[PDB]
């Protein structure tokens, strides 16, 4: 019952006209947007000041990891081992043919981009190098025992530079428990549970489609059973922050472990 | 009540029923016991008016329960989010918490600008009790009005307000001022016989608001209080109940607008919703986002302050308002409904015209006396000043050197107070003048003799003889006048001279005025010589044969400003209407006086006086002007009204009572007439209660007239009322500049939102920022638009015609929200790509990614470039989404403010830095901008952070898009105000 009906159209197809312009504005905006930006390198990065440190396998209640199970039912850490096999699915030799054995035990700077398609190179870290915790020969991680092996990852960050000094090892311990027993105890693979150093840096999803984060594991030795405790893996380096309270995912795993008997 | 049959009774009948007697009066144990049982007469206030629930209807309105819907809605919202556990529930909460705080403050605000409204008008208002002299046990002593009770026996005088309703017995020449009931600017005679069977007719009744102007009487109560005439007005007055304010009309057909957008978005969006194939739960909890940020959580705001600053701009003017709404009520107001007496005159018996040295001067008549005397050269004027200033018997109470003399306090008789003030203006120290002629022998005014009189001695001791002063009725002047002062000269009063005063006499009767003769004579030092001795009864002194000085005549003038005031409201396409309980004539002489009917115009009654033929056969349509008498307008269907009062567009209505006075803009409000009525008496609170805005002379103003009234004038000033349109339309005008810009922006506010749910790209705009800029940002802005001025000549437009012209309307709302709220859109999103690209998301990747953004189980998740970022950093980037939408917003919302200014005329014409206060207002818009970002913490305290120099300036070129687009529709609808494209791109 509206306005006049032949000229209806006659602004029906004006606001048509109207978003079509304003649309190819936009249009024109982000094709200039993309042929802006580098196809390898982020312009800024500003929120990446720290890499975060991730776990697996990953099992969250409420309020964060919290990691639960009992030795004797299978049931209990079934599918926790079956992550971690399904995860390390890529870090079979098999599926990490588009790579390179690295050597060089310090930094990789790819100045120069020869590769397949003008891409570049990038290292190995294929499961055995956890060589306990790598599904064999447990293929429980040690969860069958109540030595459970936690594989601890790194975020990775383009050009991120971590430092010389050691090799950037992890460190697992509680909050601090010590009256109550002795200071935990896990060892770590490959030895000194470190990440060689030349397995940096990143150039980006582009430079390197087949590209694997490095690895190190946590087999718990020293827990004690049927009892709740909290462990930090706090990385440690020269070019990383792990105590940043709005995210204390910076640097660090924190997580609850209760091994039942 | 008791009084219909009270003044019909015998005085026999009359002490019997009230247990009284009509000389002694009340036994005093009587007079107590009648007290208690009747209260104290006076007049119960609007008894009912708790604070608290003053502050309740402070709460309720359009905006308001609006609010209250959308803080509801928040709430229904928040628990169904918590109750399938839903985190930062907060926002939801926020916004509820947000919509009813300012709903609050809100509230309180006009609370006070009432309070100190209302005690100002407490101030203004006189607190001293009135008196009577009453008689008790044969006791005549001065009470308080307020203990008088029911058959009690008083007295009065001249000078007395009349303390109750009263039933005269004996009078002795007692007139009195029935102004604030009646219209009658004439005093009123008084006497002991029953004049009429209603009682505002008969004479022998004196009502309890009344003043006594000369003579004397007595007589019995026969109602107090309430019961009175008085009281029984604002019992009408007070079941009269007043129309919703012309703003709020426009307010809620405006929020009806907002609302069914809110819902078919909801609708849409929730059938939208259901096919990306959400939960019922939330395809419509996102129904409820979208209907809440259609609600401009601020607006409520920026109209009541806008509304204060000329609320205030008023009452710097001595115009005082009791609610913001009326502030604008004027502007818009197409009718005025007039009172006369009291209201367009002074109600104050004035010195007009003058007839001496054969010519009829009219005087200054004005209160500040800014208007056009007369010629006081001649001898004539004199002597004839000489006898009207010594013929004169009144006093001025002492110590009133400062007021102006037209408003000083005078004992003494109507006639001889006007001579006096006149008198005292026109000579200077009248009563020291006429004290210097030492007066020996005195008459006064007389029944039997029927003029005042005195003979004095002289001025200098070198003439020893006497003069002798003489007023009266101007026939009773005249017999007794043989010698007539003319030119310097004593002439014989021959029969030129006769034929030429009975012509001046009824000409200056012709304009209803009260006109009076003067005359003298000197006496002879030989027959009257100092240590004469004069005699009354045994008339020893002429009676007659005197020489005439001339006439002198008195009217009840209009107000200084009033006619100017009256003809710049019909130059601003406003109809004025008398409404006024006068006799006919005096009506018609004040209505050309100041302005109704015009120079040039006539009544169906003179027609048939010029062109002499019966009135029966003359042309309605052809006469300009109309008057029609309270009682025949009974006699007028009122559809027989409507056609007389389109057709005789310069109306007049006379002896018009409360009721008529009420029906005539009820009449009018029929007819989708915004009117105002304006009045001082109690005769016209039930009208000035039913105008969309009463306005009450806060001096001449009964209390139920300024109780009912919306506005007042402290200053009496009429002319106020005009300043009051201006403003009227100013803010109209300028609401709807300050109005379009809080509202464009909500869209942009929901915009990426709506892409949010539908495209899940990560959140672009957090509602813990959408409040910043709606209760935060953008209202210094939006008020400025307040002191935009006129672009037309304001004053010289029509009145908005209610149905066509809006506050806000089809043209104005879709231009303001889906034509410039797409520009602010795009000017987000752009700038949020730009922000996602250049800090790592490919647009293309942004695309359904909403669900692991947001995920708190994933801690590496690989944007574009492969890199992993925690939750806490994306975190951080979402808010720099946030804080990246908002700028864009900032930049776009700066260039909308300025197109506001202006409704026709380009920015380049009228002006940049025009509005120095909207400049100011700006600069504090980037500023908190500036603090919200790069202050320290300002990423965790709210979500913002200190944003990169480049995501400033990438809106910039869709800022001053917009600026080109409106310019090129005001360049447009200017140069081309046209058919098509005057009506789609305006507002
Ligand atoms: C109410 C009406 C609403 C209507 C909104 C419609 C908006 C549609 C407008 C434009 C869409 C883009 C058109 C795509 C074609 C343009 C060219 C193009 O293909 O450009 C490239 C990008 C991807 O670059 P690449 O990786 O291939 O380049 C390689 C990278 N190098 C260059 C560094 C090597 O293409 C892409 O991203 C593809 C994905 C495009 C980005 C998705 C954005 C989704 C957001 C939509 C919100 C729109 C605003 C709504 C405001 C309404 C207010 C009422
Ligand atoms: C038109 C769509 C958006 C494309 C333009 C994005 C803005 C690019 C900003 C470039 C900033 C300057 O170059 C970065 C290094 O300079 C550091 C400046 O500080
Ligand atoms: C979208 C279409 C419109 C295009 C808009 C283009 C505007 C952007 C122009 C960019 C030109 C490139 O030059 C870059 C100039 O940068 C100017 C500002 O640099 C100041 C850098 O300040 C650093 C930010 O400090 C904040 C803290 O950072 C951490
Ligand atoms: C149009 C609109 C945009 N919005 C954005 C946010 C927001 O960005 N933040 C910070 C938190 C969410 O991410 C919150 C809103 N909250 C509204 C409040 C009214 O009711 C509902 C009901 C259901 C769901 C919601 C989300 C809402 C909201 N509405
Ligand atoms: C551990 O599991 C076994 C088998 O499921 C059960 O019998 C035992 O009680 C469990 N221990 C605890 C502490 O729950
Ligand atoms: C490890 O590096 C060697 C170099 O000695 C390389 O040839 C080989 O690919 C790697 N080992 C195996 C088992 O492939
Ligand atoms: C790792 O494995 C070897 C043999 O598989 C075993 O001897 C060694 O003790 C294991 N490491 C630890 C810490 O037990
Ligand atoms: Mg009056
Ligand atoms: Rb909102
Ligand atoms: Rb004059
Ligand atoms: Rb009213």
């Amino acid at each position: 019952l509206g306005r006049t009906l032949s000229r209806w159209v006659w602004i029906s197809l004006y606001y048509v006209a109207f978003y079509v312009v304003m649309s190819g504005i936009f249009a024109l905006c982000i094709y200039v947007l993309m042929r802006t930006i580098d196809p390898y390198t982020p312009d800024y990065q500003d929120q990446l000041k720290s890499p975060g440190v991730t776990l697996r396998p990953d099992v969250y209640g409420e309020k964060g990891l919290d990691i639960s199970y009992n030795v004797s039912d299978s049931t209990t850490w079934a599918g926790l081992a079956h992550t971690l096999h399904r995860f390390l699915a890529g870090y079979s030799p098999a599926a990490q043919e588009g790579s390179i054995n690295c050597t060089s035990e310090k930094y990789f700077f790819q100045e120069s981009f020869l590769a397949p398609n003008h891409t570049k190179f990038s290292c190995k870290f294929t499961a055995d190098m956890l060589q306990n915790c790598s599904g064999r020969p447990d293929p429980t991680f040690g969860f069958a025992e109540g030595k459970p092996c936690f594989i601890i990852k790194m975020n990775r960050i383009v050009k991120f530079l971590p430092g010389n000094s050691t090799a950037p090892r992890v460190d697992c311990a509680f909050l601090d428990q010590p009256r109550d027993g002795p200071p935990l105890q896990v060892e770590y693979f490959p030895a000194n549970g470190t990440y060689s150093l030349h397995y940096f840096p990143y150039y980006g999803k582009k430079a390197q489609p087949h590209y694997s984060n490095p690895l190190v594991a946590a087999k718990l030795l020293n827990v004690p059973r049927n009892r709740d405790v909290v462990i930090v893996c706090k990385i440690l380096a020269e070019h990383v922050s792990f105590d940043n309270p709005h995210d204390p995912y910076e640097g660090k795993v924190e997580f609850k472990l209760k091994i039942q008997k | 009540e008791m009084e219909i049959n009270d003044h019909q009774l015998s005085v026999a009948e009359l002490e019997q029923k009230y247990q009284t007697s009509a000389t002694k009066g009340l036994s005093a144990s009587l007079a107590a016991e009648l007290l208690l049982r009747d209260g104290p007469n006076a007049l119960r206030p609007p008894r009912g008016t708790p604070e608290y629930v003053k502050f309740a209807r402070q709460l309720a309105g359009g905006l308001q329960c609006l609010m209250w819907v959308a803080a509801a809605i928040c709430l229904i919202a928040f628990a169904i989010q918590a109750s399938e556990g839903d985190l930062t529930t907060d926002d939801n909460l926020y916004l509820a918490l947000a919509l009813i705080a300012v709903v609050v403050v809100t509230g309180c605000f006009g609370y006070y600008q009432e309070f100190k409204s209302t005690n100002i008008i407490a101030s203004f208002k006189n607190l001293v009790p009135q008196q009577a002299t009453v008689i008790r046990d044969g006791d005549k002593f001065q009470i308080n009005a307020d203990q008088l009770v029911v058959g009690d026996l008083v007295e009065m005088k001249g000078g007395d307000r009349v303390p109750a309703d009263i039933r005269i017995l004996q009078a002795q020449g007692c007139k009195v001022d029935n102004s604030s009931l009646t219209g009658e600017s004439e005093p009123q005679t008084r006497s002991p016989e029953c004049t009429h069977e209603s009682p505002l007719e008969t004479r022998n009744i004196a009502f309890f608001s009344t003043m006594c102007l000369e003579g004397t009487a007595q007589g019995l109560v026969v109602n107090t209080g309430d019961r009175t005439i008085i009281g029984r007005i604002a019992s009408l007055a007070s079941g009269v109940e007043n129309e919703k304010t012309p703003i709020a009309i426009e307010i809620e057909h405006f929020v009806d607008i907002i609302a069914g957008l809110a819902i078919l978005f909801g609708a849409t969006f929730f059938i939208v919703a259901m096919c990306i194939g959400y939960t019922f739960l939330r395809a419509m909890v996102f129904f409820m986002a979208i209907v809440v940020a259609y609600v401009p959580e601020g607006l409520l705001a920026t109209v009541t302050v806008c509304l204060s600053l000329t609320a205030k701009r008023l009452a710097s003017k001595n115009c005082v308002v009791k609610n913001l709404e009326a502030v604008e009520t004027l502007g818009s107001t197409s009718v005025i409904c007039s009172d006369k007496t009291g209201t367009l005159t002074q109600n104050r018996m004035t010195v007009s015209h003058l007839w001496f040295d054969n010519h009829i001067h009219s005087a200054d008549t004005t209160e500040d006396q800014s208007g056009q005397t007369f010629d006081q050269s001649s001898e004539t004027w004199r002597a004839l000043c000489r006898v009207l200033t010594l013929c004169n018997r009144a006093a001025f109470k002492s110590g009133q050197d400062a007021v102006p003399v037209p408003k000083r306090i005078v004992i003494g008789d109507a006639s001889e107070t006007a001579l006096l003030k006149f008198s005292e203006l026109t000579l200077g120290n009248a009563m020291g003048y006429r004290e210097r002629f030492p007066k020996v022998c005195e008459i006064p005014f007389n029944s039997t003799n029927k003029f005042q009189l005195s003979i004095h001695t002289l001025e200098d001791p070198r003439d020893p003889r006497h003069v002798l002063v003489m007023k009266g009725a101007p026939e009773r002047v005249l017999e007794r006048c043989s010698s007539i002062l003319i030119k310097g000269q004593e002439l014989p009063l021959d029969e030129q001279w006769r034929e030429a005063f009975q012509t001046a006499y009824l000409s200056l009767g012709g304009l209803g005025e009260r006109v009076l003769g003067f005359c003298q004579l000197y006496l002879s030092e030989k027959d009257y010589p100092p240590g004469y001795a004069f005699d009354v009864e045994a008339m020893n002194f002429p009676t007659s044969g005197l020489c005439f000085a001339g006439l002198v005549s008195m009217i009840d003038p209009p107000r200084a400003t009033v006619p100017d005031a009256v003809l710049k409201c019909r130059t601003a396409g406003i109809r004025v209407i008398m409404v006024t309980g006068d006799h006919p004539i005096t009506a018609k002489a004040i209505a050309a006086s100041v302005g109704i009917i015009s120079e040039g115009s006539e009544t169906v009654e003179d027609i048939a006086a010029r062109l002499r033929v019966p009135v029966d056969q003359v042309n309605r349509k052809d006469a300009r002007a109309c008057v029609i008498n309270g009682m025949q307008l009974k006699d007028m269907d009122p559809s027989e009204l409507v056609e007389a009062l389109r057709t005789h567009p310069e109306m007049v209505f006379a002896r018009t009572s409360p009721q008529q006075k009420l029906v005539i803009v009820e009449s009018c409000q029929r007819l989708g007439a915004i009117v105002a009525v304006t009045g001082d008496g109690v005769n016209d609170s039930p009208a000035l209660k039913k105008a969309d805005i009463g306005v009450a002379m806060g001096i001449a103003g009964s209390d139920a007239a300024k109780n009912a009234a919306d506005m007042i004038l402290l200053d009496d000033n009429f002319a106020s009322i005009v300043t009051g349109v201006e403003q009227g339309r100013l803010i109209f005008d300028n609401l709807k500049k300050s109005i379009a810009y809080t509202l464009t922006k909500n869209i942009p506010e929901l915009t990426p939102y709506l892409i949010y749910i539908t495209v899940s790209v990560p959140l672009p705009l957090g509602c813990i920022t959408i409040l910043f800029i709606e209760l935060c940002t953008d209202i210094f802005p939006s008020v400025s638009l307040a002191y935009e001025k006129a672009e037309s000549d304001i004053m010289h437009l029509r009145p908005r015609n209610p149905k066509r012209d809006r506050l806000v309307n089809e043209p104005l709302a879709a231009y303001s929200y889906f034509q410039i709220g797409a520009i602010q859109s795009f000017a987000g999103f752009t700038d949020y790509f730009t922000a996602m690209a250049q800090e790592g998301w490919f647009p293309l990747l942004c695309v359904g990614l909403r669900p692991q953004w947001e995920n708190h189980h994933l801690q590496d998740l690989q944007d574009s470039y492969g890199q992993e970022w925690t939750f806490g950093q994306r975190l951080y980037q979402q808010y720099t989404c946030y804080t990246v939408f908002f700028i864009s917003i900032e930049m776009c919302q700066i260039a909308d403010v300025l197109i506001r200014k202006t409704r026709r005329l380009s920015a380049f014409q009228q002006g940049f830095f025009r509005n120095r206060i909207l400049v100011i207002a700006i600069v504090f818009q980037v500023c908190i901008g500036c603090f919200l970002c790069y202050c320290p913490g300002m990423p965790n305290i709210f979500n913002f952070m200190p944003i990169r120099f480049q995501w400033w300036l990438v809106p910039m070129p869709f800022s001053l898009l917009i600026f080109v687009y409106d310019e090129i529709r005001k360049l447009g609808v200017r140069c081309c105000p046209g058919s098509w494209w005057d009506q789609e791109l305006y507002y």
